[PDB]
């Protein structure tokens, strides 16, 4: 697409350490690859960026969300100490990117990360946010408020 | 059933990488990286085990691979439509590389693909049948296994791999009360225990105790580690 578009070194380092703690959620959760509900984990596991303040602000605690993503996933087996992101997870991350383009923003925060967790909408992760209440504007609008 | 190409791939080559944690993914860029621009490139899908053979290692490619992709893929150097002698990207439907050998039969350069263009390998690779090509089937202080990065940052992995330099370096001085400061700045409980032990005991003692995960003891302990090496503090000062 457009090069203009395409602008990179934008992730601050907090959200590089959500999708870092991702892949240990995963591997704690013995699974063989990084999906939605792995970022999810890793961006409450964080918990100090706009994401998490935005969590609280709709009364779902790191407790909560853990339990509920919990209860739709399972414990694998996988030993391979190389791991990948699965191809919905890839998608979080670009959602996040364009979330951050079309709120004017010109960096990639937490906060792009739980909104672009919601905008993929088949994974886990948008399930438990679904489950839990949140809907995309009522995410978008405590994320704003909060900026 | 034609050689899929994909056209105008932005890469962000890492070169020499034996472990794939190394290649970067693209939320991992910086902008101070020298990104470069692919005007073609053949799109390859290979089974999970070539595929994390080629991403994972520094080894002889297949054969039929390489001539597959000889020269198909192209690069405008200075205003010039140039070959490029094997370059290529490479998929099993999750994991996503490009490659560019630059001559030599092994993935010397290595990129990860920006968001988009991962999203357009996927789709195109939907209803295609991996290729064989035949295929049929290591850590150390200054190459750390993956359980030893294992989630953290492109930062984090830098400076720890500083640290464990940094500490590699203090092995080969062979100073024993130096090496008896270092642990007791990590660990100040085991004054009794180690006065007896040679420098090789505590030495390792301190490399056991620092090796799993990373902190901001980790953190705090390798700023003053490199204090008056000025190799080691350049290193600490272009990633902070
Ligand atoms: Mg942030």
């Amino acid at each position: 697409i457009d090069p203009f578009t395409m602008m990179f070194g934008r992730f601050t380092e907090r959200a590089q350490k959500v999708l870092a703690l991702a892949q240990e959620e995963a591997l704690r959760l013995g699974h063989n690859n990084i999906g939605t509900e792995h970022i999810l984990l890793g961006l409450v596991r964080e918990g100090e960026g706009i994401a998490a303040k935005a969590l609280q602000a709709l009364g779902l605690g790191s407790e909560k969300i853990q339990k509920e993503v919990e209860s739709l996933i399972g414990r694998g087996q996988e030993m391979s100490q190389t791991i990948h992101y699965t191809p919905r997870a890839k998608k979080v991350i670009e959602l996040s990117m364009d979330e951050a383009r079309k709120l004017g923003h010109s960096y990639v925060g937490t906060e792009h990360i739980l909104l672009g967790l919601i905008r993929e909408g088949e994974g886990v992760a948008a399930r438990v946010l679904n489950n839990l209440g949140v809907s995309l504007n009522k995410a978008r609008q405590q994320v704003l408020q909060l900026l | 059933h034609m050689m899929l190409f994909l056209h105008d791939v932005w890469v962000n080559w890492f070169e020499g990488e034996e472990n794939g944690y190394n290649v970067c993914h693209f939320h991992e860029w910086r902008k101070e990286d020298t990104v470069e621009l692919l005007d073609q490139v053949p799109l390859l899908r290979v089974p999970s085990v070539l595929f994390h053979y080629i991403e994972n290692d520094l080894s002889e490619l297949p054969k039929g691979l390489l001539e597959d992709v000889h020269q198909k893929s192209y690069i405008r150097k200075n205003h010039e439509r140039t070959k490029l002698e094997y370059c290529f990207v490479v998929t099993d439907g999750i994991g996503i590389l490009a490659v560019d050998t630059i001559g030599y039969t092994i993935p010397v350069r290595k990129s990860r693909l920006i968001p988009r263009q991962e999203q357009l390998v996927y789709e195109m690779v939907k209803d295609v049948e991996p290729e064989t090509y035949e295929f049929e089937p290591e850590y150390h202080i200054l190459s750390l296994a993956p359980e030893h990065v294992r989630g953290l940052t492109r930062k984090e992995r830098q400076i720890k791999q500083l640290m464990f330099m940094a500490l590699d370096q203090l092995k080969g001085l062979k100073n024993r009360a130096e090496i008896g400061y270092w642990y007791t700045e990590w660990n100040p409980h085991m004054y009794e225990q180690i006065k007896r032990m040679s420098f090789e005991e505590i030495w390792d003692m301190l490399y056991n105790e620092t090796i799993e995960g990373w902190s901001d003891k980790h953190l705090a302990f390798c700023e003053n580690l490199i204090k008056g090496q000025p190799f080691f503090e350049k290193l600490w000062e272009m990633e902070n």
